[PDB]
RNA sequence: CGACUCUCGGCAACGGAUAUCUCGGCUCUCGCAUCGAUGAAGAACGUAGCGAAAUGCGAUACCUGGUGUGAAUUGCAGAA
RNA sequence: UACUAUCCAGCGAAACCACAGCCAAGGGAACGGGCUUGGCGGAAUCAGCGGGGAAAGAAGACCCUGUUGAGCUUGACUCUA
RNA sequence: GGAGGGCGCGGCGGCCGAUGCAAAACCCGGGGCGCGAGCCCGGGCGGAGCGGCCGUCGGUGCAGAUCUUGGUGGUAGUAGC
RNA sequence: GUUCGUCUGACUUGGGUAUAGGGGCGAAAGACUAAUCGAACCAUCUAGUAGCUGGUUCCCUCCGAAGUUUCCCUCAGGAU
RNA sequence: UACAGGCGAGAGACCGAUAGCGAACAAGUACCGCGAGGGAAAGAUGAAAAGGACUUUGAAAAGAGAGUCAAAGAGUGCUUGAAAUUGCCGGGAGGGAAGCGGAUGGGGGCCGGCGAUGCGCCCCGGCCGUAUGCGGAACGGCUCUUGCUGGUCCGCCGCUCG
């Protein structure tokens, strides 16, 4: 018909549960969050649930160095809402507590965050008690950073005259 | 008979014959089919006596390209294309003597009735090699043909009988 | 397939060396089962026959012949017993092959090396068992 | 003739496993004897024990 | 359409060097020496 | 004929390696025969340890 | 108006596909060492009752001694 | 005038075939058996025939091109008996 | 040209079914389903093994290729001998 | 087939014998060297290469181009 | 440490007679070429030959009967026997008429389909019995030592009804 009317018909689709979603756990934590979501009142909930959609391969790790940065007294120890998985490779002890939850943590992690205070909460416990979503931050995780933004292949992607 | 074809009647009442690798041509020898098909056992052999000294004519109803014409058509009047292939009217002669022969095994009359029904069938196709100029060798070859020719007991008789009112007057 | 280090295992090769029999081969192949009564006497279920033996055809639709065993067949594997038999057209009498399996021993010519053959099993037997 | 593909030596009938990956799945292996779905979903017939 | 000598890329990683250019490296050459004999390994690992 | 950032690659394969070939095919069999091996050279040996 | 031209079915002939078979091939793996002027590798031509072939053999010729097994070989004949 | 053709009895291929076969003009890969528009519109056919089927045989031998050859020549490049 | 979702075949691990009281195969101007890929069922022929479903894997689906190999036409009962 | 060149010599022709592939032989046509000659035939390297011609195999869905820029022994093709 | 030959073995998500080796079969055979060399086609009756005696026609080959077979719709063209082609015959159509072979519409020709025959009510015939007591049990909410409330069912007797 038109090119107007055709413009319409081309849009967006960016919109998927992952292509194969092997894991039932991640299958069956986003179908939670997606009754909870139409049934509450949780913008940031809404959020979570898209993250855990598309990929996998796009969830960032986040170490405990730079959690701890930004709970600096200006967040009275909130809960931590982490996309990827805790990584341990810091030592401070951290803050004095925290109660962070993730949708996976490494098995040192298990070990070090609760032995440094607060406890190790699982995303179905954060969809338990905050379906509301608040007194919440989702805390960081970069890939955007240093290495492998469009630094790839063998020698990066450069300060940019040529390529 | 064979594996058998149409045959269409009752056994007992029919007659069966076959003559099997005949080196005859396919061609010549389906129309002496076609144009001799229901007629008596002498009135038949007749005709076949009469197509090897060309007294009568086969009309080749099918078959052009150039194909051989009427000196006569005879029966079905006029007809373009006609030959009197007598080797072909030899062999069907041979196989008709046959199966009067048959009908008598089956206890039917060798006086009964008519050829029913005829096919003609490529058997097999002989092999031979005939040499040709620029180098190329190009087969000359024959067919062997079966045909089977059945004489059935039913037909004459079932046609004369429930007409009445109007009508016959035939044998 | 099922097992072990040895000489033997094949399904081709089962076949190849059944079919030709040579003369070993065809010995334990002739092994043919025993009538109940004999059964207990040699303390065997199965014993290689002969050709003074008489042998009773139990497994087919010829069932209730009994005859002498006339020949024995290398080429194709089979046995040719007396009185199993088929017509052929002219009224001529031919016999019909059958396996010794198939066939049942009704009576045993003893032998020597042939007795040899029934002590040697029956010791088998007699190990196993106590 | 030949056909240029049609198998020849080079095909790895060797996939290399990670232990912790299968460490993983063995460990899940003992877990569905505990839940009793999954043992009659494989189509056991079982009439078994208290 | 295609040939695959067209679209397939060629034959060899050479004339996107050769006579075209973008990617890798370029101006080519620089120290030689300490050939197999003085060889491998001067190792920085953090102490932290 | 690289479209990527990457060093245009260096092989290494360098000669026909069809002719030469090498297969881990050998490899599963391989380190039984040792193994027996060593079975083999306790029963030689007899008591006293000779391990090497 | 037979016929012809065309088409299909039913039954066939043609043909050897398909299915189902396979004492074979194919490929991998394992064990093994062991040719010859002391006449080899390879060939030729003969020899079976009836054989063209394959297989076997060499004027001691489809085989011999010895040994094992323990009654067949078979298309027919035959020795007993 | 012979021997054919033709016609017969017997015997019996091949080349070739997208599917086939009536014209005219029109437009159209810019020269139609088919489309469009008019004219037409013999079954079934044989002997002839050389207009047509841009008939068939032959990936045009010419001509151009290919980073394709080879024969030859030499004051080509580069080596050498 | 890309991506998406399916169908059919062969074999393999699983699972369930079918059979000489008639399997598979093949035939069928016989019925019905699906947009299709295909599927289903009946009748005829036939006589020994086979199919569905869930995973796995390919030497995996044809109309051609001046195609390859086998069969068979028209040519043609004609040129001809 | 007819017509015709030569027919006692640089004649005709057989057998035996010599010369073999960048080689032979040539009263020289690049002719000929077993239906094969501007480098014979055979097997191998070789499953050699070819930007070019041919063909490229089940379905449905949704989106959907370009013959342009730049460089090139490049203008029948690549990179961009 | 090697192993595409030789000998003797074990196996494969190998191949299934145009495939697999050139060769499943007499295969490096037949055959081709002067030679160097090139090189096929070709497996399956059936359980058993029970491989069609005999009679009859025909010069014979064959045919027709018969015999045999579980089956000759298995007769050494042999298990199954596809496409193409060919034959017979039937149907449609018509011998005043123009062909892309199809689509679209109608008629013929051919054939499969079409609630087991429905409901309310009452009368007879037929069978069973609840509640409640009895007697034996799988259950529940739960508690979870332990406790209290709620079971239904069957066996089949009693007592009243349906």
């Amino acid at each position: 018909m038109g090119i107007d009317l055709v413009a319409g018909g081309r849009n967006k689709r960016t919109k998927r549960v992952a292509p194969k979603s092997d894991d039932v756990y991640l299958k069956l934590l986003v179908k939670l969050y997606r009754f909870l979501v139409r049934r509450t009142k949780s913008k940031f909930n809404a959020v979570i649930l898209k993250r855990l959609f598309m990929s996998k391969t796009n969830r960032p790790p986040l170490s405990m160095r730079r959690l701890s940065n930004f709970m600096k007294g200006k967040e009275e120890k909130n809960i931590a809402v982490v996309v990827g998985t805790i990584t341990d490779d810091m030592r401070i002890q951290e803050v004095p507590a925290m109660k962070v939850t993730a949708l996976r943590f490494t098995e040192t992690a298990r070990a070090r965050i609760i032995n440094a205070g607060g406890e190790c909460l699982t995303f179905d416990q954060l969809a338990l008690r905050a379906p509301t979503g608040e007194n919440t931050i989702l805390l960081r995780g970069p890939k955007n950073a240093r290495e492998a933004v469009r630094h790839f292949g063998k020698a990066p992607g450069v300060p940019h005259s040529h390529t | 008979m064979v594996k058998y074809s149409r045959e269409a009647n009752n056994p007992t009442k029919s007659s069966k014959a076959m003559g099997r690798d005949l080196r005859v041509h396919f061609k010549n020898t389906r129309e002496t089919a076609f144009a001799i098909r229901k007629l008596p056992l002498g009135k038949a052999k007749r005709y076949l006596e009469d197509v090897i000294a060309h007294k009568q004519a086969i009309p080749f109803r099918r078959y052009c390209g150039g194909v051989g014409r009427t000196a006569q058509a005879k029966s079905r009047h006029s007809n373009g294309q006609g030959r009197w292939p007598a080797k072909s009217a030899r062999f069907i002669l041979d196989l008709l003597k046959n199966a009067e022969s048959n009908a008598e095994v089956k206890g039917l009359d060798v006086d009964t009735l008519y050829v029913s029904h005829i096919q003609v069938n490529q058997a097999q196709k002989q092999r031979r090699r005939t040499y040709r100029a620029h180098g190329r060798i190009n087969p000359y070859m024959s067919s062997p043909c079966h045909i089977e020719l059945i004489l059935s007991e039913k037909e004459e008789p079932v046609k004369k009988e429930p007409e009445s009112q109007i009508a016959a007057r035939k044998a | 397939m099922k097992r072990n280090p040895r000489v033997t295992s094949s399904r081709r090769k089962c076949r190849k060396a059944h079919f030709t029999a040579p003369s070993s081969v065809r010995r334990v192949l002739m092994s043919a089962a025993l009538s109940t009564e004999l059964r207990h006497k040699y303390n065997v279920r199965s014993i290689p026959i002969r050709k003074d033996d008489e042998v009773q055809v139990v497994r087919g639709s010829y069932k209730g012949r009994e005859g002498k065993v006339v020949q024995v067949y290398r080429r194709r594997w089979v046995i040719h017993v007396e009185r199993i038999t088929r017509e052929k057209v002219n009224g001529s009498t031919v016999n019909v092959g059958i396996h010794p399996s198939k066939v049942v021993v009704t009576k045993l010519k003893l032998d020597k090396d042939r007795k040899a053959i029934l002590d040697r099993k029956a010791s088998g037997r007699a190990a196993d068992k106590a | 003739g030949r056909m240029f593909a049609p198998t020849k030596t080079w095909r790895k009938w060797h996939r290399r496993v990670n232990v912790h990956l299968r460490r993983v799945a063995v460990a899940s292996a003992l877990a569905a004897t505990s839940v009793p779905s999954l043992v009659l979903a494989r189509g056991h017939r079982i009439e078994t024990v208290p | 359409m295609t040939t695959r000598f067209k679209k397939n890329r060629k034959k060899r990683g050479h004339v996107s060097a050769g006579h075209g250019r973008i990617g890798k490296h370029r101006k080519h050459p620089g120290g030689r020496g300490n050939a197999g004999g003085m060889h491998h390994h001067r190792i920085l690992f953090d102490k932290y | 004929m690289v479209k990527h950032n990457n060093v245009i690659p260096n092989g290494h394969f360098k000669k026909h390696w069809q002719n030469y070939v090498k297969t881990w095919f050998n490899q599963p069999a391989r380190k039984q025969r040792r193994r027996i091996a060593r079975q083999k050279k306790a029963v030689k040996i007899f008591p006293r340890p000779t391990s090497g």
